[PDB]
């Protein structure tokens, strides 16, 4: 934190927030919006991106002149790791998949791409390491997601002590995979759930409270070496949850039971695309979890986030899949789904 | 040495033509209908 | 073997349509002192599969207050029935051979129209209505007077059956006795084909893009493939009315080759119509088919069904 | 008969570049077969005519 | 003086009427129209074939800037800052200070090529002719930073383009 | 090995998109001006096959050639998010670059670079017709180097 490392103006784009920061996986859903926050307030954000640059181009105007720095990086090469973080502050990890693929398995990006990115940060003298892991992760899950997920936490801890890890629950957002996943099967008839999703509680959170929690993570001195549940304010039972979705979109609602081994080999039949799945064996555990209670842990509100209700900001994510009948339908017209009180 | 300049030709420069200039062509009102009738007669024979 | 008669005509025709988009774009460069395409392969000769790749990968989009069932129709609508105009298509033998052709490739015509109605309609846009209800003023325009004017040239050769106009021409042309009717068919298809001066349903620098703003990708495609095909096929129905070609059944090859170049110059007219004049208001192309077509087409088709009788000249009934 | 001469000239472009291999090449290259005067050539290789 | 473009009587003689009729029926005057684009068809193309063939310019065209030198190698700006206070665009960032050898040279300058509107004011201003434009027009980027010049960019742009730069200079430096 | 067919594809693609770019038809500013000049008979745009179409829903590229003010940087990122993708931007001029002449107005976007991404600059006040035609050509060999295929078969 040396001179050129002042913050300085008055926290806009063309300030000096002090902030180096280099965001893995920051061309995803988690990644855009840290990216944002961070430009907005004048960070020098390093993006090490996997893909085609076609594919960086929203994360441009997010900063700057010269403040969004885009490397080409490895999973599996040390070096370009090494390039990547030996001039940043923080590093923030938001590597992840919801499938596998045939190069890289779910602890091939849980727990060895985490743990690498870990070790040459510590090498490098980085100061800060942001972890994202799942609030759901433990050893004993029927997923592997959320099995590596746990296994990934802990390499972490054992290579960047003084790691700072957050552990989301389900995110909803604009380009999220779990509103819209649900909207979507509107094109099979049904709603397939298993128990008919009465026993299975959600919380939620939202996508720009993550984003802000890990924002004050960085700046906030205390953060480090703790971990934080960021969940949202409500919990939900999966059958309220996803009938209020389908209200909100004004779509016809027809669910119907499925045992828990026929959405498998549902599951299986989808897994052979070989592109972005629209379904896996793994989601289908994923979504049928019940979000754990985790009291110990921090959460937002430790941070100065308060949690945004679903219900003020779920049309603006599902408004887009109503027909020209239902567009104009305003916010106050659906009736909010029934929460699990304490 | 003398003076040298972007200066017109010592006689000026030729004319220019401005005017509009739309020749007259094709033959009268009174041959083209005489043509046009004679081609319809040869057609109906 | 029917199966290959079929693919041996709609196959060629989008070959066709792909490089009559290369033409009209170097035929109009030259006439406005350009080039076009010459870069896209050696004179532009691969811009047309370009093109075509570029717009089928490219992403189509259903606008949010579209109509989805009206918005897919329409396409599928023009090209479907922008193939089905050539199958009745003496050249010099037909495909499907009609005794009702030409009446058949009126109501075609008519159907086709809908796929312009509901394409503007689905998509929910104003400037998209808009380029709709120029359609029905410009169908409203040209489709009485274009049926009589077929009527009066029918009178002179008999039948409707398309192959029988190679017989009615076989000692000379039907321009010779109806240039007057030549001449208002030949605006009559500028009007149906929705081209220069009459492209109102579209009208760049009036509706930015008319009925088809909305459509992108593929689907605007078939639109754009179909516009094409209807221009040919026009033009090809203009030369089997007016300038008939000579049959020779031990040589059909000849009469394809002479009607292919009578086809190919008449649609270069369409370019070189295009090229030359401005564009007319879609109220004017009213009165312009009501107050001088119509009276006219009136008057030459009571002139062409009395002509026959007081010169003992009616043609065969079979 | 010039219009005679409008094909030896088309065909000098074909010998004026080398042979077939060279008309093909410019052609494929600068969408162009014309053929002129050299003038000079620098230390890339580009010919200027 | 002035002249009618539009106030004229056609003649209604009967021969005239008959004219128009024909016109009206034939469409003769349509047809000119056809045969001007008919001409046009057989001219030959105005086109020039870019990038082997380049549109014609002058010595004094006002292109990519560079930071000139003397014969002897020595930077011709003596950081006066007049080209930064004549800049329309405020477009000229300069900063200077007493040189390892007394000289009176810059530490900075920085032309930001966003904000410059190639209008030659500072070429104009420049006393030493150290500040020119260059006839250089093809320095396209992929990124805004790449835009931002420095002095380091402005110098190698003069160690560039000099041998061409000098030469349009000679050419035009009597008119100026 | 699969990565040579999905190249040669890729490079299919590629050749198909870089070879029928089709402009919006889209000015602001002067810089529009320049911008006819390249259709004008002596650059002819048309010959490398750019084509310019008025629909959004019908182009691949927008060229920003002129000043964006604040009151129309809202219909500038309409008329490009309704670009289907792919859509690439091109920046004409010093205005649409870094605000040019009045980069300290109070109604005028310091770079278009602030509301779209950005593929190419231009730069010049106006850049001339062969120097937005250089850059229209920069964007092609731009689009040549992409190798969306190949990316997608290391995942
Ligand atoms: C038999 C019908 C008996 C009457 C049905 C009950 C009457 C409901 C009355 C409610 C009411 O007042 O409004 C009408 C009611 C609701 O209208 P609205 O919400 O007021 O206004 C917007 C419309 O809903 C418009 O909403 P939409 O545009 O989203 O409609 C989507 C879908 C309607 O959505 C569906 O119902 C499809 C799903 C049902 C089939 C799947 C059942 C589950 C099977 C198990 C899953 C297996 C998957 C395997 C893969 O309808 C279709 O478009 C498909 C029809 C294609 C037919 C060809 O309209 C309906 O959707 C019900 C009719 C659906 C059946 C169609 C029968 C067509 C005739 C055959
Ligand atoms: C000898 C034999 C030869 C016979 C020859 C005779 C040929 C017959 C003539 C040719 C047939 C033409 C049929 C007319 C077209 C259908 C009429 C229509 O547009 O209604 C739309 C109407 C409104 O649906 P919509 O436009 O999707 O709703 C507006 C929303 O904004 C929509 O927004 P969205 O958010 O819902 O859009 C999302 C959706 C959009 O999906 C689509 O885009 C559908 C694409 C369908 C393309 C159809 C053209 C091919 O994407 C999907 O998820 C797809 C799955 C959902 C089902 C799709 C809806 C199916 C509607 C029925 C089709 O759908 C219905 O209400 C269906 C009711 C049943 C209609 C039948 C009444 C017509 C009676 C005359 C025909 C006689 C029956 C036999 C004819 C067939 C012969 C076997
Ligand atoms: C949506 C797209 C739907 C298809 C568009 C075509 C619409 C129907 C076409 C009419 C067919 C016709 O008239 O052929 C005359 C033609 C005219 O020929 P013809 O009357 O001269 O007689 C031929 C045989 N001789 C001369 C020996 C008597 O008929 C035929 O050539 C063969 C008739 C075969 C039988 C066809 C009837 C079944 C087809 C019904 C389809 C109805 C679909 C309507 C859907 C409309 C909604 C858009
Ligand atoms: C400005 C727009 C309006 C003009 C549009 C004109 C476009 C159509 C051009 C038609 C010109 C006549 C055709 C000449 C070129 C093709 C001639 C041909 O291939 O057949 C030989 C034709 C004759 O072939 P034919 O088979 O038609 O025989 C003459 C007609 N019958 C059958 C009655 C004997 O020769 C000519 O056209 C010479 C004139
Ligand atoms: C390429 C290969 C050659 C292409 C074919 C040749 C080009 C033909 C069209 C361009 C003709 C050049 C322009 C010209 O000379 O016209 C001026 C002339 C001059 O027109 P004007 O408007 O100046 O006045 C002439 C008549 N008075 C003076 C009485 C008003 O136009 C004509 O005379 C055209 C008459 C032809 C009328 C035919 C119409 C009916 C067509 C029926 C279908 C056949
Ligand atoms: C597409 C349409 C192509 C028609 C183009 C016809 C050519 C017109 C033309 O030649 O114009 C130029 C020519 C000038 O010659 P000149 O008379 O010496 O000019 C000075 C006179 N003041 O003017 C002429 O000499 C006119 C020569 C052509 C005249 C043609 C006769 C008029 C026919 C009108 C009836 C149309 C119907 C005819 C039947 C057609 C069926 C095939
Ligand atoms: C003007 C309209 C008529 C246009 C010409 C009609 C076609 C034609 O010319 O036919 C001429 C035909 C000649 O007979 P032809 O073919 O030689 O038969 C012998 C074969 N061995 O003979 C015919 O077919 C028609 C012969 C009659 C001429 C047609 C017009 C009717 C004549 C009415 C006469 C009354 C006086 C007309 C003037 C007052 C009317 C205002
Ligand atoms: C028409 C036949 C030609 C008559 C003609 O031109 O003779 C000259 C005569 C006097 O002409 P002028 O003194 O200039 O003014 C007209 C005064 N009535 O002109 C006249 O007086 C004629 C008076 C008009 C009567 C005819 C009006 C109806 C339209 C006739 C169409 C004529 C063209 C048809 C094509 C003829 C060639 C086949
Ligand atoms: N429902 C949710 O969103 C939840 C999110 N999380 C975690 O937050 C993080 C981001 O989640 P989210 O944004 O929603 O998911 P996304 O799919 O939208 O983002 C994934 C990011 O990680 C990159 N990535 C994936 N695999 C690799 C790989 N082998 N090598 C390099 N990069 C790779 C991707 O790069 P590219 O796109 O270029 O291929 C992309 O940038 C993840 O760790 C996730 O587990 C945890 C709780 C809830
Ligand atoms: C309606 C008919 C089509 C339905 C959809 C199914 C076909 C989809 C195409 C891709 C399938 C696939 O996976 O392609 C596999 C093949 C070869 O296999 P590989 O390299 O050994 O597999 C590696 C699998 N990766 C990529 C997950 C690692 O890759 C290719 O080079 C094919 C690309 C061009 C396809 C033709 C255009
Ligand atoms: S050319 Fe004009 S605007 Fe550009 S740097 Fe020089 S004085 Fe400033
Ligand atoms: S006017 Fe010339 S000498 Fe003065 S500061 Fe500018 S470049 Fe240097
Ligand atoms: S950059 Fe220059 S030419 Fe372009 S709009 Fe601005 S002032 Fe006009």
């Amino acid at each position: 934190l040396h001179h050129a490392v002042i913050p300085h103006g008055k926290g806009g784009r063309s300030s000096v927030s002090g902030i180096v920061a280099t965001v893995f996986g920051a061309t995803g859903f988690l990644g855009r919006y840290v990216v944002n926050h961070l430009g907005r307030m004048g960070s020098q954000v390093i993006v090490p991106h996997r893909c085609e640059p076609y594919d960086t181009m929203h994360l441009r105007p997010m900063g700057d002149l010269g403040q969004i720095i885009f490397m080409d990086w490895n999973g599996r090469d040390k070096d370009s790791i090494r390039r990547a973080v030996e001039h940043s502050s923080v590093v923030i990890n938001l590597v992840g998949r919801e499938w596998e693929t045939q190069n890289f398995d779910f602890e091939d990006v849980f727990v060895k791409i985490p743990q690498a990115i870990a070790q040459v940060s510590k090498e490098a003298g980085v100061e800060k390491f942001i972890h994202i892991s799942h609030l759901n992760a433990d050893i004993k899950s029927s997923s592997k997601y959320l099995r590596s997920k746990a296994v990934g936490e802990k390499e972490v801890r054992e290579t960047f002590p003084e790691a700072t890890i957050i552990k989301p629950a389900e995110i909803f957002g604009r380009e999220d995979r779990f509103l819209n996943y649900f909207a979507n099967i509107r094109w099979f008839g049904g709603v397939p759930l298993i128990s008919l999703g009465k026993k299975t509680v959600k919380q939620p959170v939202y996508i720009v409270d993550v984003t802000k929690g890990i924002i004050n993570a960085i700046k906030d001195p205390d953060a480090r070496g703790k971990t934080f549940a960021f969940v949202g304010p409500s919990r939900y039972l999966l059958f309220d949850l996803v009938q209020y979705v389908f209200a909100v979109a004004h779509r016809p609602f027809l669910p119907y039971p499925l045992p828990h081994f026929a959405y498998r080999w549902i599951g299986r039949l989808f897994e052979i695309s070989p592109f972005e799945p629209w379904t896996t064996r793994d989601k289908v555990e994923r979504i049928h979890t019940t979000d754990k209670i985790l009291p110990h842990l921090p959460g937002l509100e430790d941070l100065g986030v308060e949690a945004t209700p679903l219900e003020l900001k779920a049309i603006e994510v599902l408004r887009r899949h109503r027909t020209y009948r239902w567009l104009s339908s305003e916010i106050e017209d659906v009736q909010p789904a029934k929460t699990i009180p304490t | 040495s003398k003076v040298k300049q972007d200066m017109p030709p010592v006689g000026g420069y030729g004319p220019i033509d401005y005017k509009r200039n739309l020749p007259r062509r094709g033959l009268s009102g009174y041959s083209m209908f005489a043509v046009g009738i004679g081609a319809l007669l040869f057609g109906y024979w | 073997m029917f199966m290959i008669n079929i693919l041996m005509l709609i196959i060629p025709i989008l070959l066709a349509v792909a490089f009559l988009t290369l033409v009209e774009r170097k035929v109009l460069g030259y006439m406005q002192l350009r080039k076009g395409p010459n870069v896209v392969g050696p004179y532009g000769l691969l811009q047309p599969i370009a093109d075509a790749i570029k717009l089928f990968i490219k992403e189509p989009l259903r606008p949010a207050t579209s109509s989805a069932s009206m918005f897919i129709l329409a396409p599928i609508m023009a090209l479907g029935l922008a193939l089905t105009m050539w199958i009745p298509l003496p050249m010099p033998y037909p495909l499907i051979n009609m005794n009702l052709g030409v009446l058949f490739m009126l109501a075609m015509s008519s159907l086709a129209v809908y796929s312009i109605l509901w394409s503007g309609w689905a998509s929910n846009s104003k400037y998209a209505l808009i380029g709709a209800l120029r359609a029905v003023a410009q169908t409203i325009s040209y489709e009485v007077t274009l049926a009589i004017i077929l009527l009066s040239v029918l009178l002179m050769s008999g039948s409707f059956t398309l192959s029988t106009l190679i017989t009615t021409q076989e000692q000379m042309w039907l321009i010779l006795p109806a240039w007057p009717l030549a001449m208002m068919w030949f605006i009559s298809t500028l009007a149906e084909t929705n081209r220069a001066p009459f492209d109102l349903t579209e009208g760049e620098s009036e509706l930015v893009s008319g009925f088809n703003v909305e459509y992108a990708a593929g689907p605007f495609a078939l639109f754009f493939m179909a516009e094409y095909a209807n221009i040919i096929m026009m033009n090809i129905f203009t030369a089997i009315l007016f300038l008939g070609t000579s049959h020779n059944p031990h040589m059909p090859e000849l009469y394809t080759i002479n009607f292919t170049i009578k086809s190919l110059l008449l649609t270069m007219s369409f370019l070189w119509i295009r090229a030359s004049y401005p564009r007319f208001r879609y109220d004017q192309l009213m009165h312009l088919l009501w107050k001088n077509f119509l009276p006219l087409t009136l008057a030459l088709c009571m002139w062409h069904v009395s002509l026959p009788i007081l010169t003992s000249g009616i043609p065969p009934q079979t | 008969m010039e219009l005679l001469q409008v094909l030896k000239r088309g065909l000098q472009q074909v010998s004026g570049h080398g042979g077939l291999r060279g008309y093909l090449r410019v052609l494929f290259r600068a969408n162009d077969v014309r053929v002129g005067t050299l003038v000079g050539e620098d230390k890339y290789g580009n010919k200027y005519y | 003086t002035y002249k009618y473009v539009n106030l004229r009587e056609p003649s209604m003689d009967m021969k005239s009427v008959t004219d128009r009729a024909a016109q009206t029926l034939l469409w003769t005057e349509l047809i000119r129209g056809l045969g001007m684009t008919l001409s046009y068809l057989f001219r030959e193309p105005a086109t020039i074939n870019y990038p082997f063939e380049k549109g014609p310019l002058s010595p004094r065209f006002r292109g990519e800037h560079a930071l000139r030198r003397y014969p002897s190698g020595e930077e011709r700006c003596i950081a006066c800052k007049l080209c930064e206070a004549v800049c329309p665009a405020q477009a000229i960032t300069i900063e200077a200070e007493p040189r390892a050898d007394g000289s009176r040279r810059t530490t900075r300058y920085d032309i930001d090529m966003t904000k410059c509107i190639y209008c030659g004011f500072c070429q104009e201003a420049c006393p030493v002719d150290a500040i020119v434009e260059g006839p250089n027009f093809e320095f396209s980027t992929e990124t805004h930073e790449e835009l931002l010049y420095n002095k380091e960019k402005l110098l190698n742009n003069g160690d560039k383009w000099e041998a061409e730069i000098a030469a349009n200079i000679q050419a035009d430096y009597l008119y100026r | 090995r699969g990565e040579y067919v999905v190249a040669k594809l890729d490079d299919l693609i590629n050749w198909a998109r870089r070879s029928s770019l089709w402009p919006m038809t889209f000015g602001l500013a002067c810089c529009a001006v320049e911008m006819m000049h390249m259709a004008a008979p002596r650059y002819d745009m048309d010959r490398f096959g750019v084509v310019f179409r008025a629909s959004p829903r019908q182009s691949d590229v927008m060229i920003v050639a002129g000043t964006l003010t604040n009151k129309m940087a809202p219909a500038l990122r309409k008329v490009y998010d309704q670009m289907p993708e792919p859509r690439y931007v091109v920046s004409m001029g010093s205005c649409a670059n870094g605000g040019g002449y009045y980069h300290y107005s109070y109604s005028v976007v310091r770079g278009c670079d602030r509301i779209v991404p950005v593929d190419i600059y231009v730069p010049g006040c106006p850049p001339t017709a062969e120097a937005l035609l250089y850059g229209i050509l920069q964007l092609q060999k731009k689009i040549k180097r992409e190798k969306r295929l190949r990316i997608w078969y290391r995942r």
